[PDB]
């Protein structure tokens, strides 16, 4: 009877990791959305007949969306711990009744985390051009990340389902 | 349409009927409210013996 | 013993099967509310990436 | 056309049918709704035993 | 009343053959259909006025359409058994208490 | 009345049977579910069409499900015996007032 | 015997009527889903076969 109360500890483990894991989820949702625009911006910057002053009004709203996707990622914060700043590497769980850990990687999904390199614009029309493939790339990992994410919180509910 | 039939299949093979566990619910309740019952009278018995003395 | 006044396993299976239709129901309201089957990162994670990038 | 193409493609991939929901649904609550009976019924289980003392 | 249990025992083996024969009825159902249309495109290729062009186009509808039935056909399988492949040649069914028969003759589609 | 004793003794270790194998079915079936998904996933993981991107989501899927096999199988024991871990080959409990045993087959999960 | 504990007829002619009714049911439900009264080689073999030939 101690190791079925033992569990009955674990349980609660399990839970504070289903509740982190779902926070980071609705950041990188939130993420991927503001990360599609920048990828229209950067390709509607890149035409080469647009004005002086058209240009600059992509570059703003480009700037704009990145400052929102550092602010949703910066905050996506359970406890004081995250799986998605980059503050630390992974997060272990209990898992069973003698010590045993059910790990989680990181994924950072921060604008470092996805190559975007904070304070990164364009100043020329050519600039633009390969800042579109360079969003797509972003989006890619980013999407890849939160595929994994989502793995994880599937295990963590299948086991907690288990132990109880 | 072919997943729909073995979905069928299958449910065909272990489903139950729950009309018929409402009336057996309802018989074994009774039968073990008498069965208490009973235990209570048998175990009165050998009491009387304590008049004779 | 079938007379135990401390446990009853009967109780704890039919909450198990409770929960579990429970789990079911919220997996079909969250279809009804989105409209759609793979909704987030959950559900399945290459639709929703392929979907995402397409 | 192509972006109407690609976006019919996108939808074919991830949307649902609500009329399978729909039954789905009612087949599910009415499921809960027995099991909360059922649960009740297992509750009420070893209350007979005071009457034996 | 061990007649009784027995004759309980023979309900399951009644309601597996239900199901198995569903699944060949479900199968034998898609197949007619193909077969109708397999039907039009051989008579529509039989018309002595056409392009070398439009006979290929026939010819490969028709060849689609066949493959079709064959997927359709062997696929009708319920517990490993079939009475639609031509595996076998019959399949028998608990009926009596006392070890009776139920025969189902397989019919190959 | 000494052999009725003796008995009374064979019940407990026919009680503690019934727990181990109690707790060792639970964990059979938690391990068919698991099963049943691996087979989805790795039948969805062989379609030729599919980018190097979804290939690895669906590789994921597959080790995660078998880390959890194997997590369930290897907690499935009472008093610290076992007859789904594969640590023993049998376990014999009481049965008779003589010492005559009741012989269980270890079935590695 | 009037007052037994163990059996009672009356639930299984009850149960056997109610069973009736629900394949009369499920047959009428059948015809109007399909809109025809030979939908399968169930419902009559011989016009299923000479309607489809035809």
């Amino acid at each position: 009877s101690a190791t079925a109360a033992s569990m009955n500890a674990v349980k609660d483990s399990l839970q504070r990791g289903q509740s982190t894991i779902d926070v980071a989820l609705a950041a990188g949702d939130t993420i991927t959305d503001l990360l599609g625009k920048m990828k229209e911006k950067a390709l509607a910057a890149s035409d080469c007949s647009l004005n002086t002053a058209s240009f600059n009004a992509l570059k703003s709203d480009f700037d704009s969306l990145r400052d929102q996707i550092e602010k949703a990622a910066t905050s996506a914060k359970f406890n004081g711990v995250s799986i998605a700043d980059g503050s630390t590497t992974k997060l272990t769980f209990l898992a069973n009744s003698d010590g045993s850990g059910f790990t989680v990687n990181a994924k950072t999904i921060s604008l470092a985390g996805i190559g975007l390199t904070t304070t990164s614009t364009f100043t020329t029309a050519a600039a633009a051009k390969t800042m579109i493939g360079t969003i797509d790339t972003a989006l890619q990992t980013a999407t890849n990340k939160l595929a994994s994410l989502g793995t994880s919180s599937v295990g963590l509910d299948t086991h907690l389902t288990f132990v109880g | 349409k072919l997943q729909d039939s073995l979905d069928a299949g299958v449910g065909n093979l272990v489903d139950a009927d729950l009309a018929k566990e409402s009336a057996k619910l309802q018989s074994l309740q009774t039968k073990q409210q008498l069965g208490v019952q009973a235990l209570s009278i048998a175990n009165q018995s050998s009491s009387s013996i304590l008049s004779l003395f | 013993a079938l007379n135990s006044i401390n446990t009853n396993a009967g109780a704890m299976i039919a909450l198990q099967n409770l929960n579990g239709t429970n789990s079911e129901l919220t997996t079909v309201q969250q279809r009804i509310n989105t409209g759609k089957k793979i909704a987030s990162a959950k559900d399945n994670g290459a639709i929703w990436a392929t979907a995402k990038n397409q």
